[PDB]
C-alpha cells in the first residue's frame, strides 16, 4: 500500500518547504520559459 | 482439447503478490522488459530525431 | 512504488492530480505565448519578425490553452477527483484506460513542441485551414505534427469520453437516478457525450488533410476536385462542440460554489439547468457554419445558422437566472471562489452577449476575422472557462491537498486578475468595431491606443499567475491541515475528510428506496 | 418487403445455421460464379494527361516517390503514361 | 446584334455568391457554340453573347488554363 | 472551512523569499530571451 | 479608414452599411440592458441580510426568463434578417471587377469590355509619401465609379485570403477554384480602405485594399487612357 | 475489503506502453513522410501490437481466470463497447460527408460530372456485389455461432465462428485484388481520394474486426467462454455488424450511387 | 459537314430499346438551334443534322403535337 495523508498523496514531496520551492520554481518556470526560448531557436536558426 | 481453465484459475489467484500482468510467470517479466525496453528506447531515440530535425542540415 | 504509483496509477484521484499538474503546467506555456502576442502588438512594428513566427506563436497559444490546459484540467482532472467522489463510486469504470487518457498528453504536448521547433513552425491558425496549411504553402513536417498532436489529443478525450459516459451512466448507487446526481456530474456527462460525436469528425478531417499533404489526396485541392470549404465544414462541426466543452464542465463547477457559498443545499431549478445543459449540448451540434458567414454560402443558409444559433441563448438564459436565484436568499460567503464564480456570472454574460452580436451574418460580415471575434471568446474563455477554473481550485484545493490556501491572498490574487483580464480584452471590442483583422503582427497606427491598453493588460494578468503560484507554494508551506467543511450533507465529496484515503466507498453508501 | 419465409416458432442455432447454409452461403456461391463470368480484362483506355487525375504534389514516401502504393503497371498509367 | 452589352446581367440559373459555376457553363457554351459554327458552315457572330458573359465573370487565369487544356486534349469538359 | 494551526508556519520574511524566487523564475529567463532579440534577429 | 482612439464602425460609405450601423445600435443596446440588468441583479442578490434557504419553486419564473428572452432575440432576428435578404436582393450592375489574391498582394481585373489587369501591392513604410497611411497605401489603387451598382467576383490563385473594405461592409473570402461575388455601391466619391481578412502566411498584416471612387465621367476618362 | 461489485484494477504498465507506442507510431509516420526513415514507425507498430497483446491479455486474466467480471462490470464493458462503436461511426461520417460533398457539387476541374472524366468506375455488380453477399453471409453466420454458444454448442460455436472468419479473409483478399486491378488510384483526384481513403478506413476495420474474432476463435477452443458469459464474442459481433454496415453504406453511396 | 445521310446513326446516349429521349432531345436541339439562329440572323442550315434525325426516328404524330403546343406556348420543354 502507499502513504496517504495530507502531503502524500502527491507525486512530489513538501517535507521541505525551500526544496520545495525549487521544485515548484523550475516546474513552472520551465513552462513559462519555454516559449521564449523556442522564439529564439526559430529567430536563430535562419 | 480439454478444459484446463480450473488450472488457470488456480495460477491466477495464488496468493503471491504479483499484479496480473506478471502472474504468469517469467516469460510475463521478459515480455514487459522487452515491452518497456523498445517502448523508452524508442522514445529516446524520437527526442534525437527531434533534435536533430530543429536544426538546418541534410 | 514511486513508479507503481505514479506511471501505472489505476487511481482516479492520482490520475486526475496528473492531470491537473499537467494542465497547469500547460498554463504558464499558453500564458507565455500569450504574452508574446500582446509583445508583438504593445507597440506599433515589428518585434519578433512577420506573420509566421508570430501566427506560429498565436496558433501555439491557442491550442496549449485549449487542448492542454482547459480540457484537461477541467475533465481530467476535476472531473477524475470529483465525479467518483460525488456518485460514491469506487473509481472510473475503466481505470486502466483512464491512466492511457492522461499518458496520451505529454507526448500529444511534444509533438505541439516538436512542431514549433522544425522547419519554420505551423504558423496556420488553430483551424489549421488548407491551402496555407497544406504541403506547397507549409511545406515540410511542422503541419503534419500538429495534425499527429490532436490525433493523439482526441484519442485522449474520446477514451476519456468513453470512461466518464459508462461510469455515470453505470456506477451510481442503485437508488440515485440520474435526476438525483449533482449537477457537476451532468455537466461532465454531456461534455462527455459532445467529445465522443465531435472529435472523431475532426479526427477525419485532419487525417485528409495529412493525406492531402503527403499521400496525392485533393479532398482539399480544387486541382483534383477538392474544395478547401469542406475541410471548414469538418473542422467547425467539431469546433463550435468544442467551445461549449469547454464551458459546460465549467458550468457545473459555477452551480456547485454558487450553491456553496450562497449557504444552501441545492442549486435553484435543478431540472431546469440539467435541461439548460441538454439543450446547449444539443444545439451546439446544428450551428457550426456561424463560423463561415463570410465563405460564400446562401443566404437562406446564413438565416438558418444565424436563427439556430442565436436560440442557445434561451437556455443558457436559465442557467444565468439560476444562480442569480441561487444567490438570492443566501447568507453569503464571500470566499475567493465565490469572487470567482461572481465575475464568471456576469463576464460569461458579456462574452456570451457578443457572441449573439456575431450570431447576426449580416453583422458578422464585417465583424468576422476582426478583434470582435478576439474579444467574444476571450471573454467566455479568459474570464469564463477560466474563471470557473480558478474558482473549482480555489474551493477544492484544501479537499485534493489536504491544505487550506490563504484566503487574504486568494482574493487579491482575484482581484488582480479581474483587473488583468478586463483590461486586456475589452478595448479589443473597439479593435473590432474599427476592422483590426485577426491574426495580424502589426496594425495600422490608428489602432495603437488601444492595441497598447491591452497589451498592458496582459502583463497585469502576468503579475497574477506568478501570484498563484507563491499562494499554492504557501498552502504547501504552511501546512494548515484541514478539519471541518460546512454543508458536507449536501457536497459528498468532501464527506470521507481531506484529502480523501487513497481508496474511497470501499464499501458504498446506503440510499434506499422509500 | 421482398422476402417470403416463415420461421418463427422460436429462433434458435438451428434456424441460424439454416439460414447459413440455406441462403447465406448460396447467396455467396452464386455471386461468384457472377464475379467468375464478368472477370478479364477490360480494353484499356488511351491515356489522356487529365490535370485532374495523377495527382503530384509530393513524391510518394517509397520506390521512386512516382508510383501509387498498388500501382499495376497494365492498368495505372504514370502521370507520363503508361509504362513500357 | 441585339447589344448595348454593359456587363453580364443576374442569371437565376446562379443566383447565390459562388458563381464558379456561371463561369463555366457560358465558357462552355461559347466554345461549344463556336466549334458548331465552324464544323457546320456558319458565323462565330451568333456566339458572341455567351463570349462576353464569360470574358466578363472568369479570372483571365482561368480562362487562360481551360484554353491550354483544350489545346492540349485535356479539357475535362464536354465541347 | 476549519483546520489545524500551521505546522510550519511562513512568517512575512519567509513570504517575501518565496514570492521574490517566484516572480525572478518568471521574469528572468524571459527577460534574458528578451533583452537580446536584437542579438538573435541577427544571427 | 479607421481612425485614433475609434471606438465604433468607421464610417458607412454605402447604404448596406448605414443599415448595418442603425441594427448594431438596436443590438448593442439590448447587450448593455440585459449585462447591466444581471450585474444589477448580482449586486441586489448580494446586499441583504434576510435569506431564504429552504426550497424555491422553479416552475413559475423559469416561464418568464425563457418568454422574456425569446422576444428579445426575435426582435434582434427580424431587422437582422430583413438586412441579409436586402443585401442579397437581384441589383443588376453596371461593372463587374474581379479581384484574384496572392501571396500577398491583390490583383484586379476589368474584362467586361477592355482586358484590364493590373497588381496592387502595399507601399512600404520606407516609400510612404509624407502624410501617407502606413500599411494601408497600395500603388494601383481599385478606381471605380460611385453611386454605381458594382459587381465585384473575388477568387485567389494560391491560399486563402479575403477581400475587405470595412467602410462598405464587405468582406467576401478569396477561395481558389471558387468564384465569389459580392456588390459595392458607394454613395461618395473618396478614398476607402481594407485589408487582407483571412490567415495566409507572412504576410497576411501587409497587403491592403484601397478603392478609388470617383464619378462615372472620370471612370469612363481612366478606362479610356487605359487603352 | 470491498463490498461492492466493480473492478479495482492492478496498477498497470501498458496505458504508459501504448501511449509511448503513439508518440512512436505518429513520430515514426513524420520521420516516414518527411526524413525517408522507417525506423521508429517500425517500432511504434512493435511496441503498439506488444502493449494490446498484453492488456487484453490481461484483462481475460482478470474475468476468466480471476471472476473480476461481475455484472455490474459486464454492464459497464457493453455501454463502453456501444461508445465506441459510435465514435467509429461519426469518423466514417466523415468520409461520407467528403464523399457527398465532392460528387454532389462536381467542380470544373472534374469536367463538372461525376464520375470525373477520365474516371472509369469498377462494375458494383461484380466484385462488389460479391463482397457485400460475402460479408452479409457472415452477418448470418456469426448469429448462428452466438446462438449455439448460448445454447451450449461448442463443436457448431466453432464452425460457425471458422465460417465467419473465412468469409471476412476472403472480403480482405477480394478487396486487396481489387486494389491492385483497380485503374484509378488513390491520386486520381477526390475520386480516387474518397473510394481509397473510406474503402480503406473500412478494410482496416475488417482486419481488425477479424482478428478480434480470431482471438474469440481461440479463447473458445480453450473453453473460455460460458454459455452465459461470453462478452468479448458479444463485442465481436457488435464490431462485426458495424463493420457491415459500413460496408452497405459504402457500397449504396461510393461504388452504386457514385458510378 | 458533309452530308450522305442514311439514317440516324446510333447514340451512345440512347442505347438501349426505349428511343422515346433520342427523338425528344434532337426535336429540343433542332428548335434551339433554329431559334439562336434565326435571331442573331444566321442560317438554320447549321441546325440541319438535327432536323434529320428528329424527322427520322420521331413518330409524326408526336412533332405535329410538340409543333402545335409550341405554337400554342404549352410546350413544356425548354427552347
Ligand atoms: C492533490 C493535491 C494537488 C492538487 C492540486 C494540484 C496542484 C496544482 C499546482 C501544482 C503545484 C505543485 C507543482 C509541483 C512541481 C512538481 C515537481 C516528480 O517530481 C519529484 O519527484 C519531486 C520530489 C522528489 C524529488 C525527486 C528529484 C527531482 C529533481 C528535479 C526535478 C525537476 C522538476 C521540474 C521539471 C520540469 C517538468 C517539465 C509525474 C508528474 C507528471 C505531470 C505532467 C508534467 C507536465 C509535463 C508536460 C509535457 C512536456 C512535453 C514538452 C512540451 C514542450 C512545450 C511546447
Ligand atoms: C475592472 C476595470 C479594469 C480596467 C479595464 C476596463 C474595464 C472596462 C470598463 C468599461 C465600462 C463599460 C461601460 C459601457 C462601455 C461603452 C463604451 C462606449 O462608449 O461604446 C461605444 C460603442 C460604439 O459607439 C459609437 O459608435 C459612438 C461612440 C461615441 C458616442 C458620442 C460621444 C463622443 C465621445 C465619446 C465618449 C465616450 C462615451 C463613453 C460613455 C461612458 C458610458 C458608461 O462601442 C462599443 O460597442 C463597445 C461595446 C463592447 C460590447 C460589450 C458591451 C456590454 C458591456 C456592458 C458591461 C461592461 C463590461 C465591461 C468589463 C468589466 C468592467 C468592470
Ligand atoms: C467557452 C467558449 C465559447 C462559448 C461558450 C461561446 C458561446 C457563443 N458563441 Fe462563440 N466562439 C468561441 C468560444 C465560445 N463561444 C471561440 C473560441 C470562437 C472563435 C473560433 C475561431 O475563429 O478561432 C467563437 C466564435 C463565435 C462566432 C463566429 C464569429 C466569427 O468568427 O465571425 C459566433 C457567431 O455566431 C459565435 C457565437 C456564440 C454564441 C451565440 C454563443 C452563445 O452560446 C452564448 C449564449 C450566452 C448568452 C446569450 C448570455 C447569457 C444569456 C442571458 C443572460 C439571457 C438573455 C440573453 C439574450 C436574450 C440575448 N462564437
Ligand atoms: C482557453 C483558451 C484561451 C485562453 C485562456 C486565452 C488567454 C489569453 N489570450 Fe488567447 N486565444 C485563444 C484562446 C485562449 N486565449 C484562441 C483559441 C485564439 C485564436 C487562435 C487563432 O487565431 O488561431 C486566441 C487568440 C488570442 C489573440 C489574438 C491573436 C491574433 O489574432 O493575432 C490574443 C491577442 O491579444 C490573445 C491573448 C490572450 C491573452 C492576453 C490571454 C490571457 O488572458 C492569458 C492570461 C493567463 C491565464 C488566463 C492563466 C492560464 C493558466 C491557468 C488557468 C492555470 C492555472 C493553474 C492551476 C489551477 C493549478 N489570444
Ligand atoms: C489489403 C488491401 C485491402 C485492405 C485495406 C488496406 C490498407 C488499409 C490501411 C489503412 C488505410 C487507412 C488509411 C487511409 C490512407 C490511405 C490508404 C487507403 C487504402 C489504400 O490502401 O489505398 C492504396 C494507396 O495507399 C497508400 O497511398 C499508402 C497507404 C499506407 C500509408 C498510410 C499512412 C497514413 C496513415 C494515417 C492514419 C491516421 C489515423 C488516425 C486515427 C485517429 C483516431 C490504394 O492504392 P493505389 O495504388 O493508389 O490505387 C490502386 C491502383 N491499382
Ligand atoms: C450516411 C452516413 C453513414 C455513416 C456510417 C454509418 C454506419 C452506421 C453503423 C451502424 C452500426 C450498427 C452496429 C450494431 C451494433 C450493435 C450494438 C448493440 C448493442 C445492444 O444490442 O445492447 C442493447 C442496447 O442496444 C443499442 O442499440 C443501443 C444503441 C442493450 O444494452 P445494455 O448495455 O445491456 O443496456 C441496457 C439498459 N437498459
Ligand atoms: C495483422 C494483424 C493486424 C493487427 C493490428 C491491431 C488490431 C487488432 C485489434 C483487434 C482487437 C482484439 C480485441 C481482443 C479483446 C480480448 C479480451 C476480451 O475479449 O475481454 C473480454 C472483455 O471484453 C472487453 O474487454 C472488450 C474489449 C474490446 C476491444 C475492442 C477493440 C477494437 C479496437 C479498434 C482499434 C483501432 C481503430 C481504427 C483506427 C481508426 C473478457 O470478458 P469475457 O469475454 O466475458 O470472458 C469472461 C468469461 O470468460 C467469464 O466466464
Ligand atoms: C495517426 C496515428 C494515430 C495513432 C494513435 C494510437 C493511440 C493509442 C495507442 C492505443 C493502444 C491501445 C492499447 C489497448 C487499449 C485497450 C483498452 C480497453 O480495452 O479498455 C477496456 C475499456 O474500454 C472499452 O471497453 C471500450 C472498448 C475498447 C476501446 C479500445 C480503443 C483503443 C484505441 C483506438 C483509437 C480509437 C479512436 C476512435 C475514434 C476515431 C477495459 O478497460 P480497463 O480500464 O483496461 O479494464 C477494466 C477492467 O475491469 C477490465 O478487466
Ligand atoms: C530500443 C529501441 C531504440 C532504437 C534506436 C534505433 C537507432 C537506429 C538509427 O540508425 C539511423 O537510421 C537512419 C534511418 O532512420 C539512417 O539513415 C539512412 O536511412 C534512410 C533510408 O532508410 C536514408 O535517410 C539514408 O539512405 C540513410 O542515411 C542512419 O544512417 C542511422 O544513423
Ligand atoms: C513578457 C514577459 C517578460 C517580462 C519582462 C521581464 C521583466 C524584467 C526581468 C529582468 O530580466 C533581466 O533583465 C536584465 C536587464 O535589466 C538582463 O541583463 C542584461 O542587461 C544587463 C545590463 O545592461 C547586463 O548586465 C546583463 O549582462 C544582460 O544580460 C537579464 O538578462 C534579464 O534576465
Ligand atoms: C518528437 C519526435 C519528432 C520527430 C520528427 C522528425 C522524425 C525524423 C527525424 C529525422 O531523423 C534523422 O533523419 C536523418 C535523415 O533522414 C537521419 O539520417 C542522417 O544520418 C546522418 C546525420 O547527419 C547523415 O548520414 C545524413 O545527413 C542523414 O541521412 C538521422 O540518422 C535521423 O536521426
Ligand atoms: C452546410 C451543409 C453543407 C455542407 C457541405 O457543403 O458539405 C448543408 C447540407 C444540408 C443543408 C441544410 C438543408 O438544405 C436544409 C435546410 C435548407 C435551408 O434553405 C437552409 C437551412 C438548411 C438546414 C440547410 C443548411 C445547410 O446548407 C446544410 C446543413
Ligand atoms: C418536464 C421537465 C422535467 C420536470 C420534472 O420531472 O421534474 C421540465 C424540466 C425543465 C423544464 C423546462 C424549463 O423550465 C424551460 C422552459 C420553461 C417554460 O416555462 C416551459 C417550457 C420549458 C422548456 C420547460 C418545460 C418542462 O417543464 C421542463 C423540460
Ligand atoms: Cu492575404 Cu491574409
Ligand atoms: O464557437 O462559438
Ligand atoms: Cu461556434
Ligand atoms: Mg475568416
Ligand atoms: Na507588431
Ligand atoms: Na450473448
Amino acid at each position: 500500500h502507499y502513504e496517504e495523508g495530507p502531503g502524500k498523496n502527491i507525486p512530489f514531496s513538501v517535507e521541505n518547504k525551500w526544496r520545495l520551492l525549487a521544485m515548484m520554481t523550475l516546474f513552472f518556470g520551465s513552462g513559462f520559459a519555454a516559449p521564449f526560448f523556442i522564439v529564439r531557436h526559430q529567430l536563430l536558426k535562419k | 482439447f480439454e478444459n484446463r481453465v480450473a488450472e488457470k484459475q488456480k495460477l491466477f489467484q495464488e496468493d503471491n503478490g504479483l499484479p496480473v500482468h506478471l502472474k504468469g510467470g517469467a516469460t510475463d517479466n521478459i515480455l514487459y522488459r522487452v515491452t518497456m525496453t523498445l517502448c523508452l528506447g524508442g522514445t529516446l531515440y524520437s527526442l534525437y530525431c527531434l533534435g536533430w530535425a530543429s536544426f538546418p542540415h541534410k | 512504488m514511486f513508479i507503481n504509483r505514479w506511471l501505472f496509477s489505476t487511481n482516479h484521484k492520482d490520475i486526475g492530480t496528473l492531470y491537473l499538474l499537467f494542465g497547469a503546467w500547460a498554463g504558464m506555456v499558453g500564458t507565455a505565448l500569450s504574452l508574446l502576442i500582446r509583445a508583438e502588438l504593445g507597440q506599433p512594428g515589428t518585434l519578433l519578425g512577420d506573420d509566421q513566427i508570430y501566427n506560429v506563436v498565436v496558433t501555439a497559444h491557442a491550442f496549449v490553452m485549449i487542448f492542454f490546459m482547459v480540457m484537461p484540467i477541467m475533465i481530467g482532472g476535476f472531473g477524475n477527483w470529483l465525479v467518483p467522489l460525488m456518485i460514491g463510486a469506487p473509481d472510473m469504470a475503466f481505470p486502466r484506460m483512464n491512466n492511457m487518457s492522461f499518458w496520451l498528453l505529454p507526448p500529444s504536448f511534444l509533438l505541439l513542441l516538436a512542431s514549433s521547433m522544425v522547419e519554420a513552425g505551423a504558423g496556420t491558425g488553430w483551424t489549421v485551414y488548407p491551402p496555407l496549411a497544406g504541403n506547397l504553402a507549409h511545406a515540410g513536417a511542422s503541419v503534419d505534427l500538429t495534425i499527429f498532436s490532436l490525433h493523439l489529443a482526441g484519442v485522449s478525450s474520446i477514451l476519456g469520453a468513453i470512461n466518464f459516459i459508462t461510469t455515470i451512466i453505470n456506477m451510481k448507487p442503485p437508488a440515485m437516478s440520474q435526476y438525483q446526481t449533482p449537477l457537476f456530474v451532468w455537466s461532465v456527462m454531456i461534455t462527455a457525450v459532445l467529445l465522443l460525436l465531435s472529435l472523431p469528425v475532426l479526427a477525419a478531417g485532419i487525417t485528409m488533410l495529412l493525406t492531402d499533404r503527403n499521400l496525392n489526396t485533393t479532398f482539399f485541392d480544387p486541382a483534383g476536385g477538392g474544395d478547401p470549404i469542406l475541410y471548414q465544414h469538418l473542422f467547425w462541426f467539431f469546433g463550435h462542440p468544442e467551445v461549449y466543452i469547454l464551458i459546460l464542465p465549467g458550468f457545473g463547477m459555477i452551480s456547485h460554489i454558487v450553491t456553496y457559498y450562497s449557504g444552501k443545499k441545492e442549486p435553484f431549478g435543478y431540472m431546469g439547468m440539467v435541461w439548460a445543459m441538454m439543450s446547449i449540448g444539443f444545439l451546439g451540434f446544428i450551428v457550426w457554419a456561424h463560423h463561415m458567414f463570410t465563405v460564400g454560402m446562401d443566404v437562406d443558409t446564413r438565416a438558418y445558422f444565424t436563427s439556430a444559433t442565436m436560440i442557445i441563448a434561451i437556455p443558457t438564459g436559465v442557467k444565468v437566472f439560476s444562480w442569480l436565484a441561487t444567490l438570492h436568499g443566501g447568507n453569503i460567503k464571500w470566499s475567493p471562489a465565490m469572487m470567482w464564480a461572481l465575475g464568471f456570472i456576469f463576464l460569461f454574460t458579456v462574452g456570451g452577449l457578443t457572441g449573439i452580436v456575431l450570431a447576426n451574418s449580416s453583422l458578422d460580415i464585417v465583424l468576422h476575422d476582426t478583434y470582435y471575434v478576439v474579444a467574444h471568446f476571450h471573454y467566455v474563455l479568459s474570464m469564463g472557462a477560466v474563471f470557473a477554473i480558478m474558482g473549482g481550485f480555489v474551493h477544492w484545493f484544501p479537499l485534493f491537498s489536504g491544505y487550506t490556501l490563504n484566503d487574504t491572498w486568494a482574493k487579491i490574487h482575484f482581484a488582480i486578475m479581474f483587473v488583468g483580464v478586463n483590461m486586456t480584452f475589452f478595448p479589443q471590442h473597439f479593435l473590432g468595431l474599427s476592422g483590426m483583422p485577426r491574426r495580424y503582427s502589426d496594425y495600422p497606427d490608428a489602432y495603437t491606443m488601444w492595441n497598447t491598453i491591452s497589451s498592458m493588460g496582459s502583463f497585469i494578468s502576468l503579475t497574477a499567475v506568478m501570484l498563484m503560484v507563491f499562494i499554492i507554494w504557501e498552502a504547501f508551506a504552511s501546512k494548515r491541515e484541514v478539519l471541518t467543511v460546512d454543508l458536507t450533507t449536501t457536497n459528498l465529496e468532501w464527506l470521507n475528510g481531506c484529502p480523501p484515503p487513497y481508496h474511497t466507498f470501499e464499501e458504498p453508501t446506503y440510499v434506499n428506496l422509500k | 418487403a421482398s422476402a417470403a419465409k416463415g420461421d418463427h416458432g422460436g429462433t434458435g442455432a438451428r434456424t441460424w445455421r439454416f439460414l447459413t447454409f440455406g441462403l447465406a452461403l448460396p447467396s455467396v456461391a452464386l455471386c461468384t460464379l457472377n464475379s467468375w463470368l464478368h472477370s478479364g480484362h477490360r480494353e484499356r483506355p488511351a491515356f489522356i494527361p487529365y490535370h485532374h487525375l495523377r495527382i503530384r504534389t509530393k513524391p510518394f514516401s517509397w520506390g521512386d516517390g512516382n508510383h501509387t502504393f498498388f500501382h499495376n503497371p497494365r492498368v495505372n498509367p504514370l502521370p507520363t503514361g503508361y509504362e513500357k | 446584334k441585339i447589344k448595348n452589352y454593359q456587363t453580364a446581367p443576374f442569371d437565376s440559373r446562379f443566383p447565390n455568391q459562388n458563381q464558379t459555376r456561371n463561369c463555366w457553363q457560358n465558357y462552355l457554351d461559347f466554345h461549344r457554340c463556336e466549334k458548331a459554327m465552324t464544323a457546320k458552315g456558319g458565323d462565330v457572330s451568333v456566339c458572341e453573347w455567351y463570349r462576353r458573359v464569360y470574358k466578363s465573370l472568369c479570372p483571365i487565369s482561368w480562362v487562360s488554363t481551360w484554353d491550354d487544356r483544350r489545346a492540349e486534349g485535356t479539357f475535362p469538359g464536354k465541347i | 472551512i476549519t483546520a489545524k494551526p500551521a505546522k510550519t508556519p511562513t512568517s512575512p520574511k519567509e513570504q517575501a523569499i518565496g514570492l521574490s524566487v517566484t516572480f525572478l523564475s518568471f521574469l528572468l529567463p524571459a527577460g534574458w530571451v528578451l533583452y537580446h532579440l536584437d542579438n538573435y534577429k541577427k544571427s | 479608414m479607421a481612425y485614433p482612439m475609434q471606438l465604433g464602425f468607421q464610417d458607412a460609405t454605402s447604404p448596406i452599411m448605414e443599415e448595418l450601423l442603425h441594427f448594431h445600435d438596436h443590438t448593442l443596446m439590448i447587450v448593455f440592458l440585459i449585462s447591466s440588468l444581471v450585474l444589477y441583479i448580482i449586486s441586489l442578490m448580494l446586499t441583504t441580510k434576510l435569506t431564504h434557504t429552504s426550497t424555491m419553486d422553479a416552475q413559475e419564473v423559469e416561464t418568464i426568463w425563457t418568454i422574456l428572452p425569446a422576444i428579445i432575440l426575435i426582435l434582434i432576428a427580424l431587422p437582422s434578417l430583413r438586412i441579409l435578404y436586402m443585401m442579397d436582393e437581384i441589383n443588376n450592375p453596371s461593372l463587374t471587377v474581379k479581384t484574384m489574391g496572392h501571396q500577398w498582394y491583390w490583383s484586379y481585373e476589368y474584362t467586361d469590355y477592355e482586358d484590364l489587369s493590373f497588381d496592387s501591392y502595399m507601399i512600404p513604410t520606407s516609400e510612404l509619401k509624407p502624410g501617407e497611411l502606413r500599411l494601408l497605401e497600395v500603388d494601383n489603387r481599385v478606381v471605380l465609379p460611385m453611386e454605381m451598382t458594382i459587381r465585384m467576383l473575388v477568387s485567389s490563385e494560391d491560399v486563402l485570403h479575403s477581400w475587405a473594405v470595412p467602410s462598405l461592409g464587405l468582406k467576401t473570402d478569396a477561395i481558389p477554384g471558387r468564384l465569389n461575388q459580392t456588390t459595392l455601391m458607394s454613395s461618395r466619391p473618396g478614398l476607402y480602405y481594407g485589408q487582407c481578412s483571412e490567415i495566409c502566411g507572412s504576410n497576411h498584416s501587409f497587403m491592403p485594399i484601397v478603392l478609388e471612387l470617383v464619378p462615372l465621367k472620370y471612370f469612363e476618362k481612366w478606362s479610356a487612357s487605359m487603352l | 475489503h470491498q463490498t461492492h461489485a466493480y473492478h479495482m484494477v492492478n496498477p498497470s504498465p501498458w496505458p504508459l506502453t501504448g501511449a509511448l507506442s503513439a508518440l512512436l507510431m505518429t513520430s515514426g509516420l513524420t520521420m516516414w513522410f518527411h526524413f525517408n526513415s522507417m525506423t521508429l514507425l517500425m517500432i511504434g507498430l512493435t511496441t503498439n501490437m506488444l502493449t494490446m497483446y498484453q492488456w487484453w491479455r490481461d484483462v481475460i486474466r482478470e474475468s476468466t481466470f480471476q471472476g473480476h467480471h461481475t455484472p455490474a462490470v459486464q454492464k459497464g464493458l457493453r455501454y463502453g463497447m456501444i461508445l465506441f462503436i459510435i465514435s467509429e461511426v461519426l469518423f466514417f461520417t466523415g468520409f461520407f460527408w467528403a464523399f457527398y460533398h465532392s460528387s454532389l457539387a462536381p467542380t470544373p476541374e472534374l469536367g463538372g460530372c461525376w464520375p470525373p472524366t477520365g474516371i472509369h468506375p469498377l462494375n458494383p455488380l461484380e466484385v462488389p456485389l460479391l463482397n457485400t453477399s460475402v460479408l452479409l453471409a457472415s452477418g448470418v453466420s456469426i448469429t448462428w455461432a452466438h446462438h449455439s454458444l448460448m445454447e451450449g454448442d461448442r463443436k457448431h460455436m466453432l464452425q460457425a465462428l471458422f465460417i465467419t472468419i473465412t468469409l471476412g479473409v476472403y472480403f480482405t483478399l477480394l478487396q486487396a485484388s481489387e486494389y491492385y486491378e483497380a485503374p484509378f488510384t488513390i491520386s486520381d483526384g477526390v475520386y480516387g481520394s474518397t473510394f481509397f481513403v473510406a474503402t480503406g478506413f473500412h478494410g482496416l476495420h475488417v482486419i481488425i474486426g477479424s482478428t478480434f474474432l480470431i482471438v474469440c476463435f481461440f479463447r473458445q477452443l480453450k473453453f473460455h467462454f460460458t454459455s452465459n458469459h461470453h462478452f468479448g464474442f458479444e463485442a465481436a459481433a457488435w464490431y462485426w455488424h458495424f463493420v457491415d454496415v459500413v460496408w452497405l453504406f459504402l457500397y449504396v453511396s461510393i461504388y452504386w450511387w457514385g458510378s
